[PDB]
DNA sequence: TCAATATCCACCTGCAGATTCTACCAAAAGTGTATTTGGAAACTGCTCCATCAAAAGGCATGTTCAGCTGAATTCAGCTGAACATGCCTTTTGATGGAGCAGTTTCCAAATACACTTTTGGTAGAATCTGCAGGTGGATATTGAT
DNA sequence: ATCAATATCCACCTGCAGATTCTACCAAAAGTGTATTTGGAAACTGCTCCATCAAAAGGCATGTTCAGCTGAATTCAGCTGAACATGCCTTTTGATGGAGCAGTTTCCAAATACACTTTTGGTAGAATCTGCAGGTGGATATTGA
């Protein structure tokens, strides 16, 4: 009777992908059994940090369910996530509402 | 079937405007609607080439999705939303 | 009879109205046209990805749109409220676009 | 005649619940939250192989995966990472 | 008597550096100043004789290219004395902050 | 000791840099974004040694910080 | 025999070879791929050799530095793009004072 | 024992200027040079491969990358002198 | 222009100080042979892309007007460069004793590996429901008077 | 300081396009039994790296002057925003044909594994070569009458 390494380690995350991914992927000759874990964990936790603020964004916004514009909101409100994606895009994300000073009316 | 010719005048000036609304922008100067097209279209064309280049190494007859991404990816300008 | 705003108030009215929505704004056709032609430049007979063209307009727009803010920072700084290309060259100059 | 691809999209769903029980995420949100594991997934990995070569060392441990985190996430986000990273390490570690 | 009028020294210094290659931060100081950083992440801590001069390098490398960077910036503004402003503009264009 | 950096080398760097006038705001100002810079590249050099099982940072250590930065430098190994 | 003088270059075929099945590109190396890229790297090196060299005479000296080098590279375009991220070790500018800073 | 494109370099230099030397310095730049231009060409070579689902970096990989990576003449010139060296190679 | 003053460029000139050529050797490339195997050359399967139609009103274009922006000037309070001075960290030149970066030489633990079960993950038709696209009364804001 | 004139706001509303579930397949994680080897773990060896010690000198820091730059305040010609009428496309939705993308089948030519021979390609070593940096006259530039 088999677990997937998944629950060993207590993750929401394929541990087993990942694993695979790493050697699919050839980024090293070897690969440690932690390496999965670790790293599948470090994902499932940034995922899910994201979606916490895009949910929130999209509970703002008056509705039940994220979308591209919410997580674009999420991703550029919080500093961290910003540097993280700094050059990355969102398709369908648009822009942070945000008129320079000097334009409004005085 | 027609010719395809000097369409990047298709990219407007309504719309060079609204690109700049979102961008902030509340005064246009006039020469500007050319110099965006201007930049538009070395944009497009860097991305399309290393597309296209891409399509090509796979010996493809079809520019796909992934093309344009391992593309944009390349130029540093990396795009999510048909990653996959 | 009739009404009529003072210049600017439609500018920022706009400004608000596009960076509340995330809808293209140049039209799909005319850029798909702009597409293939350019592709038709480097290899031709090539087909694209329904997709493909989308991947594509979803990231020029956004490219411009965010040149454009970098540009009305630039004029902003020169005292200015209007960008003109003096504005965008710098932008790119100092990205290290067109160095 | 199939070709069954590939996503992270049944896992997403799965932390979507946890943290955030009735709501729900779009096809297009889920696209983007896929690319968003992949990339992520991809650079920390890559840091990963170029720390094992550096370090003339053919295998990618699980601290090298973390050092690789520790350089790729912007302080806050880098603790929290490692922290959830140990976590589950060890946690499996134990059968 | 005898003086050279405003701002043309500079140019003669402009000429000057622009035309030699040589560092121009102080040494000592550099030093002093690596590793007092380097303590807030690691203590009792050696560095290879160049990996300063490595930092030494990529950092009056890096502000110059800075500096060129903030002198367009405080032209395009009409001026000619660079100003905490463009450095900044400089900067927040570059993805460097903001 | 970030005040050891004196105003007349940042006004030579200014100079290589091809600037005429100089603002003496600039200097403070410059000192700031100098030690930002230093603080990130040496971080992740310094990790570098730290994973490297080191007490001593190798020019190499801060060669691929560099990299890593963006900064990449030629002449260092 | 050496695999270089074979496909006529001065850079180690053989090396690179050796180079590729290490950095973990791919699981397996084709034959002429080392040769290829050797050559393609010979060739750059030749490209920018040539131009510094040149920078070195039209300074006087015989000995190629780093600033011929620099000069060589920022001076051509291409170059310049291929190496834009890059810094050079004891490079410094290249000669530059905008017009408006200028005198009389 | 550490190895380098020293002696190399130093080749091809003896052969597009006989008369000239090469200063340590330049030689540890030049050397930088030609690693990071390999790095740069090998792994475009390998993401090559892998978006295509082969396992074998061939000289077609390399070429499509050199393509990739190096800006206008100066990619020409290189897959010819690439190509070139090839056949050559395959002839003997 | 005319000089008086100060910087700068330019033949010209004699050495350590790096540079470059040697004289020998492990590490590494070549090769021989043999054992896999990636994936290129045919063949259909059958999505996904190209095109075309057509009717509609979303938008683009072009024009008239004139609000207010940019740009040209004018002005003088001073900031910051040129300059002269005085005092002091910086450069440097070994020297010392050793903290450590590295090189081996094994070896127990950690991985790769090859097969056989034992499931999650997918793809594909149910079966729902967010919320898009209008529809209309309140704010809220603008700009005329 | 009021009062039309518009545009922005939300709360409802209701069908369907886009989820969210609900069931049948396998490509792929999971076991277990080996076979391989990776990277610490002693342990030893010389670098290279702080850490003094002591002088001369650029270099830096201060303080004095004032040239001319930056800034604020008007001003006016024109440009660029607003609003409107015109009618040219871009959308929209579906339909059809078919290039060609993409699952299989195979063979081959090509790449990888061992391990056994030569060559290099580095290391100090030994024998050079240059650009150094000091002169010091001879213009170039600046700057002031
Ligand atoms: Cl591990
Ligand atoms: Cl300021
Ligand atoms: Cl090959
Ligand atoms: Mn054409
Ligand atoms: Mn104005
Ligand atoms: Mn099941
Ligand atoms: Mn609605
Ligand atoms: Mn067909
Ligand atoms: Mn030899
Ligand atoms: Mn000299």
């Amino acid at each position: 009777k088999a677990k997937t390494r998944s629950s060993r380690a207590g993750l929401q995350f394929p541990v087993g992908r990942v694993h695979r991914l790493l050697r699919k992927g050839n980024y090293s000759e070897r690969v440690g059994a932690g390496a999965p874990v670790y790293l599948a964990a470090v994902l499932e936790y940034l995922t899910a940090e994201i979606l916490e603020l895009a949910g929130n964004a999209a509970r703002d916004n008056k509705k039940t369910r994220i979308i591209p514009r919410h997580l674009q909101l999420a991703i550029r409100n919080d500093e961290e996530l910003n540097k993280l994606l700094g050059r990355v895009t969102i398709a369908q994300g648009g822009v942070l509402p945000n008129i320079q000073a000097v334009l409004l009316p005085k | 079937r027609k010719v395809l010719r000097d369409n990047i005048q298709g990219i407007t000036k309504p719309a060079i405007r609204r690109l700049a609304r979102r961008g902030g922008v509340k005064r246009i100067s006039g020469l500007i609607y050319e110099e965006t097209r201007g930049v538009l279209k070395v944009f497009l064309e860097n991305v399309i080439r290393d597309a296209v280049t891409y399509t090509e190494h796979a010996k493809r007859q079809t520019v796909t999705a992934m093309d344009v991404v391992y593309a944009l990816k390349r130029q540093g300008r990396t795009l999510y939303g048909f990653g996959g | 009879k009739p009404h009529r705003y003072r210049p600017g108030t439609v500018a920022l009215r706009e400004i608000r109205r596009y960076q509340k929505s995330t809808e293209l704004l140049i039209r799909k056709l005319p850029f798909q046209r702009l597409v293939r032609e350019i592709a038709q430049d480097f290899k031709t007979d090539l087909r694209f990805q329904s997709s493909a063209v989308m991947a594509l307009q979803e990231a020029c727009e956004a490219y411009l749109v965010g040149l454009f803010e970098d540009t009305n920072l630039c004029a902003i700084h020169a005292k200015r409220v209007t960008i003109m290309p003096k504005d965008i060259q710098l932008a790119r100059r100092i990205r290290g676009e067109r160095a | 005649k199939r070709s069954r691809k590939e996503s992270y999209s049944i896992y997403v769903y799965k932390v979507l619940k946890q943290v955030h029980p009735d709501t729900g995420i779009s096809s297009k949100a889920m696209g983007i939250m896929n690319s968003f594991v992949n990339d992520i997934f991809e650079r920390i990995a890559g840091e990963a192989s170029r720390l094992a070569h550096y370090n003339k060392r053919s295998t990618i441990t699980s601290r090298e995966i973390q050092t690789a985190v520790r350089l790729l996430l912007p302080g806050e986000l880098a603790k929290h990472a490692v922290s959830e990273g140990t976590k589950a390490v060890t946690k499996y570690t134990s059968a």
